[PDB]
RNA sequence: ACGGACCAGAGCGAAAGCAUUUGCCAAGAAUGUUUUCAUUAAUCAAGAACGAAAGUCGGAGGUUCGAAGACGAUCAGAUACCGUCGUAGUUCCGACCAUAAACGAUGCCGACCGGCGAUGCGGCGGCGUUAUUCCCAUGACCCGCCGGGCAGCUUCCGGGAAAC
RNA sequence: GUUGCUGCAGUUAAAAAGCUCGUAGUUGGAUCU
């Protein structure tokens, strides 16, 4: 039918992995890009290297890629990454611990732990 | 590109029992001639120019020139 | 023209390692051929053991493939052993050769009665044990020569020693078994602790640790 | 009168009984059922979508991190939440709901939680299933906005609001049976039924423990005082050193480990129905079995398939000629 | 720690570790990691040393300190749970990281597009990264590895025993870990606490992205 | 190892496995050559000092070289006591 | 005549072997022992007991089955396969006989060298639950620890032509 | 090191008796300046 060949996917996997920066989701912009970078021959795979560009950069908009790894998620990804919420998972009101827990702290000097609740497996 | 790669060449060298013919065919380099190779590599060869990497940018700067 | 890929490789090139010594020293493993080519240089030939053409069970039938065994030596040092199997003979050979390379030991040479002069000897007698071949070295005096068979002579010869009563058990016929067993005798004398090395071995930064700054420039 | 998946899953046909029917567009896109899909097709239009205001979201999760459900819930989980929420304030006297629920009541018994209660065919010393009471299975059955949530973490934040919800059924829903599952470790309850390591500690430690919650908003579980649920019989034994490649099988120990893939052939994980309308032409009473393949050769098993196998205590005795896959 | 009272473990610490649930080991238990054990309860889960743990992370902290050049240091996670605190980690001490997929013959095989040579290994879980241990093994690597209760113990040269099965032990782990090898080198102080928040070390998790996306 | 006369005839002295007194081969891949970095007793901070270990690889193939590490950390007061 | 199902990688027996209840007869391991004796032992040519099945003499007995054998079917050539019947035998008693892939295809006694928890027997220490809440001990469960068992899983201890 | 005292073997390659007792033989725990 129409599948693409080894030469064009690795084509079009070098470039996605240099040059994130300038390509997009329209097509032709994709293609006038190609032949300023790469000494690629003329037009029947300067055409199926632009053209599997385009479909692979949707899919980075289905997330990530199982073929590429370039530090950049263009500027969301990075975003949602850095994430830190207001106050800490960690920093929590009352702590509940076992018994044995609470032995083991005792035998530790941290007898004197004021958050614990030591609840009885019941 | 077996027409301006690949060279062949079939002679007839006469020793005494029969005939040996010979068939070298020589896959000749790119590097557009400087007496050596042909103009156009491949068409299915593809190479990827090095990004010559720019300023990631720090302030706002004018500078009049 | 040699370009060295390991961090290692790249400190050859310069100066910065010395000799063999210290890669062995830290036990790196050299993965490069053209590091034990750079410091042995001249001084280490070669013997094609053998060359035995095995034909290979393909779906297109049976093709020609020929085995090669080689062992490097440069002699009062370092030898290695390679296996190889490859189309052509000449190729086999390169590639054993380059195999060998990579697999060069020291042996430490020992004396048989008073240590008078250079070493001559297996230090203490030895074994190499490699699939029912059991090969035994075995300190002998000054200038009696290797009394072995043909395979472990040469071994011995290109490794250094001058002097070894040899004694081989069991399918000894079988080449690669008799040569990696001898290879794997000869490796172990480093290996053995004798009272010679009972001092508290001082470290010395390695080779990375010593050169972390220039390693930065590439 | 706002549905969740479950209303249109279960294909309640409640069109004819709200008038203020309301959806997240997102929740109706989600649907991988053909079926479902086709009585979206068709239906009777009087349904609409909407997206409540960030406001709404922000006290539904204020909360529902409190009640101890978010975890369990979905992202379209919170924003049916919120839609009935910001639904029912829009109408409705907003006063009504309250914020910080109850102090749940631990209730303790000796009954092993496995046993088979609420399963409407068991029946103990008359309970039986009948051409009547098939339509009638639900739960525990009891005016302008509701639900239709299946989900039960949803159920749950929803009646601990006061929000007065429903199901499948005409009626008001009062009292909402369930089980969740209690990390014996850190005590961190999860609603998610299916998962078998805890959210937050990551251990296999999680076990079933039945609750209730009324229409008041009251909770209350009934914890297992039954030796044989905390009992440390198979739980250390020697485990195979970590193989990796293609085919190594590894014995499954966090949520988030990489398995290699090893699927069954469609000719395998292929079962017969009996009620398909062409099944009568076809040869052979039974779909056949796969020899020839790979997966069959490398014995690729279900997930389903050897279940009891694993209950066992893996310092046993297995019958002297077998080896367990 | 050598008996100092600069490197103790501290109060706060302690709670955070247990709000984590470091503590709560694996039901499993490997005779190697017996050593680093508190006590078996009678529920089946085994409690591990909260003291122990502390100076196997300060150890393996003056490991990584111990390295001049801070990108030989290789980091790697192989499972999700690690991902993120693994890339934090490599961005505040200035190591390097290997995310996901661990291609074999990374450490062996001079003849990749990403052979690296490391001077030293740290690995979230010696069961599910068992790969780049083999390739340590094969290359002279000492391997640093946060090891539970249930844990091979082949290939570790120092191992920090600890609760890693969970989303936020692994996380926060990793986070005391960082802070640790600062505070030794010096670019932060011991005295005032720590500007950078665990939590940014956590696994995000898909689902929990967009339930967070909402509510702001 | 070293001739009557008293040279030291011998291509290199090999390291000792700190754990086991063997001697590390020269084809003994898995050996470690470990650097474990002190501290100021006062500032807690990184000095430019380091005590170093040698583990061989037939200890590190059988899992003890963890807790010889640890022991030699022991021995040095760079493991404390408990 | 035979003792199913319960019947296990459960037990016991030197091995061959050994399974309905009850009673009698004499043994036996393991365990517990601040009991006694004080080297009395380990292995063992000659020699001596026991030794599945089959077979052999003598008596008794013949239910089923059943070599032999007889019929019946079946075909270029059928004389083994299959069916019906059926002798010795298979059953017991007293003598013989002494071999089996009598198998772990792995001498016996002893020392050392990783780990794990299930089980069987005995013992020790334990919060509890159960004998309609038992009134005290005792039984049945549960958590451990000890010794000897029959086994198992795991381990780059080391071995090995190798599977192991 | 294919007779093996030094120095062989006996899972599958040729090989460990069916099992136990047992006379000779060989071999036998420390412990006394």
């Amino acid at each position: 039918g129409r599948v693409r060949t080894k030469t064009v996917k690795k084509a079009a996997r070098v470039i996605i992995e240099k040059y994130y920066t300038r390509l997009g989701n329209d097509f032709h912009t994709n293609k006038r890009v190609c032949e300023e970078i790469a000494i690629i021959p003329s037009k029947k795979l300067r055409n199926k290297i632009a053209g599997y560009v385009t479909h692979l950069m949707k899919r980075i908009q289905r997330g990530p890629v199982r073929g590429i790894s370039i530090k950049l998620q263009e500027e969301e990804r990075e975003r949602r990454d850095n994430y830190v919420p207001e106050v800490s998972a960690l920093d929590q009101e009352i702590i509940e611990v076992d018994p044995d827990t609470k032995e083991m702290l005792k035998l530790l000097d941290f007898g004197s732990l004021s958050n614990l609740q030591v609840t009885q497996p019941t | 590109p077996v027409n301006y790669y690949v060279d062949t060449a079939v002679r007839h060298v006469l020793l005494r029992q029969g005939v040996l013919g010979i068939k070298v065919k020589i896959m000749l380099p790119w590097d557009p001639t400087g007496k050596i190779g042909p103009k156009k590599p491949l068409p299915d060869h593809v190479s990827i120019v090095e990004p010559k990497d720019e300023i990631l940018p720090t302030t706002p700067i004018s500078e009049q020139k | 023209e040699w370009m060295p890929v390991t961090k290692l490789g790249r400190l050859v090139k310069d100066m910065k390692i010395k000799s063999l010594e210290e890669i062995y020293l830290f036990s790196l493993p050299i993965k490069e051929s053209e590091i034990i080519d750079f410091f042995l240089g001249a001084s280490l030939k070669d013997e094609v053991l053998k060359i035995m053409p095995v034909q290979k069970q393909t779906r297109a039938g049976q093709r020609t493939r020929f085995k090669a065994f080689v062992a490097i030596g440069d002699y009062n040092g370092h030898v290695g052993l390679g296996v190889k199997c490859s189309k052509e003979v000449a190729t086999a050979i390169r590639g054993a050769i380059i195999l060998a390379k990579l697999s060069i030991v020291p042996v430490r040479r020992g004396y048989w009665g008073n240590k008078i002069g250079k070493p001559h000897t297996v230090p203490c007698k030895v074994t190499g044990r490699c699939g029912s071949v059991l090969v035994r070295l075995i300190p002998a005096p000054r200038g009696t020569g290797i009394v072995s068979a043909p395979v472990p002579k040469k071994l011995l010869m290109m490794a250094g020693i001058d002097d070894c009563y040899t004694s081989a058990r069991g399918c000894t016929a079988t080449l690669g078994n008799f040569a990696k067993a001898t290879f794997d005798a000869i490796s172990k004398t480093y290996s053995y602790l004798t009272p010679d090395l009972w001092k508290e071995t001082v470290f010395t930064k390695s080779p990375y640790q010593e050169f972390t700054d220039h390693l930065v420039k590439t | 009168v706002v549905a969740d998946a479950g209303a249109f899953l279960r294909h309640a046909a409640l069109q004819d009984i709200g008038k203020n029917i309301y959806t997240i567009r997102e929740v109706v896109t989600e649907i991988r059922d053909k079926a479902t899909r086709r009585r979206l097709a068709v239906l009777p239009y009087e349904l609409r979508f909407k997206e409540p205001l960030p406001e709404y979201v922000r006290l539904v999760t204020e909360f529902s991190k409190k009640t101890g459900d978010y975890p369990s819930l979905s992202a379209t989980d919170i924003q049916v939440l919120a839609l009935t929420y910001q639904l029912e304030a829009e109408f409705v006297g907003v006063s009504h709901l309250k914020q910080e629920p109850q102090k749940v009541k631990v209730s303790s018994s000796i009954q092993h939680p496995e046993t088979p209660l609420h399963i409407s065919g068991f029946h103990l010393p008359g309970g039986w299933i009948t051409p009547s009471n098939i339509k009638q299975i639900q739960q525990e059955l009891e005016v302008r906005v509701g639900c239709l949530t299946t989900d039960f973490a949803m159920q749950n934040v929803l009646l601990q609001m006061g929000l007065h919800v429903l199901a499948v059924n005409g009626m008001l829903i009062r009292e909402a049976r369930s089980y969740i599952l209690r990390c014996h470790g850190c005590f961190k309850t999860t609603s998610d039924m299916s998962r078998v390591f805890c959210s937050h500690c990551g251990n296999k430690t999680l076990k079933k423990v039945s609750v209730t919650v009324s229409d008041d908003g009251t909770l209350h579980m009934h914890f297992s005082r039954n030796p044989k649920v905390l009992n440390p019989r198979g739980l250390r034994y020697s485990l195979p050193t970590p193989k990796g490649g293609k085919y190594a099988i590894n014995p499954h120990l966090t949520e988030d480990q990489r398995f290699p893939q090893l699927r069954l052939s469609q000719k395998a994980r292929q079962k017969t129905n009996v009620f398909a309308p062409d099944y009568i032409a076809g040869v052979s009473p039974f779909v056949e079995n796969d020899i020839s393949s790979r997966s069959a050769t490398l014995q690729v098993r279900d997930s389903t398939l050897g279940a009891g196998r694993r209950r066992l205590n893996p310092n046993a005795s297995r019958k002297k000629f077998v080896k367990k896959r | 720690s050598g008996a100092l009272d600069v490197l103790q473990m501290k109060e706060e610490d302690v709670l955070k570790f247990l709000a984590a649930g470091t503590h709560l080991g694996g039901t499993n238990l490997d005779f190697q990691m017996e050593q680093y054990i508190y006590k078996r309860k009678s529920d089946g889960i085994y409690i591990i040393n909260l003291k122990r743990t502390w100076e196997k992370l300060l150890l393996a902290a003056r490991a990584i300190v111990a390295i001049e050049n801070p990108a030989d240091v290789s980091v790697i996670s192989s499972r999700n749970t690690g991902q993120r605190a693994v890339l934090k980690f490599a961005a505040a001490t200035g190591a390097t990281p290997i995310a996901g997929r661990f291609t074999p013959g990374t450490f062996t095989n001079q003849i990749q597009a990403a052979f690296r040579e490391p001077r030293l290994l740290v690995v979230t879980d010696p069961r599910a990264d068992h790969q780049p241990l083999t390739e340590a093994s094969y290359v002279n690597l000492p391997t640093i590895a946060l090891c539970n209760t249930d844990s091979p113990l082949r290939y570790v040269d120092i191992a920090i025993p600890c609760n890693n099965k969970g989303a936020h032990s692994v996380g926060l782990m990793w986070w005391m870990l960082a802070r640790e090898v600062l505070r030794m080198r010096g670019t932060i102080s011991r005295e005032h606490p720590w500007e950078v928040m665990p939590d940014l070390y956590f696994y995000r998790d898909p689902e929990e992205i967009e339930k967070e996306e909402q509510a702001a | 190892m070293q001739n009557d006369a008293g040279e030291f005839v011998d291509l290199y002295v090999p390291r000792k496995c700190s754990a086991s007194n063997r001697i590390i081969g020269a084809k003994d891949h898995a050996s470690i050559q470990m650097n474990v970095a002190e501290v100021d007793k006062v500032t807690g901070r990184f000095n430019g000092q380091f005590k170093t270990y040698a583990i061989c690889g037939a200890i590190r193939r059988m899992g003890e070289s963890d807790d010889s590490i640890l022991r030699l950390a022991k021995a040095d007061g760079i493991v404390s006591k408990n």
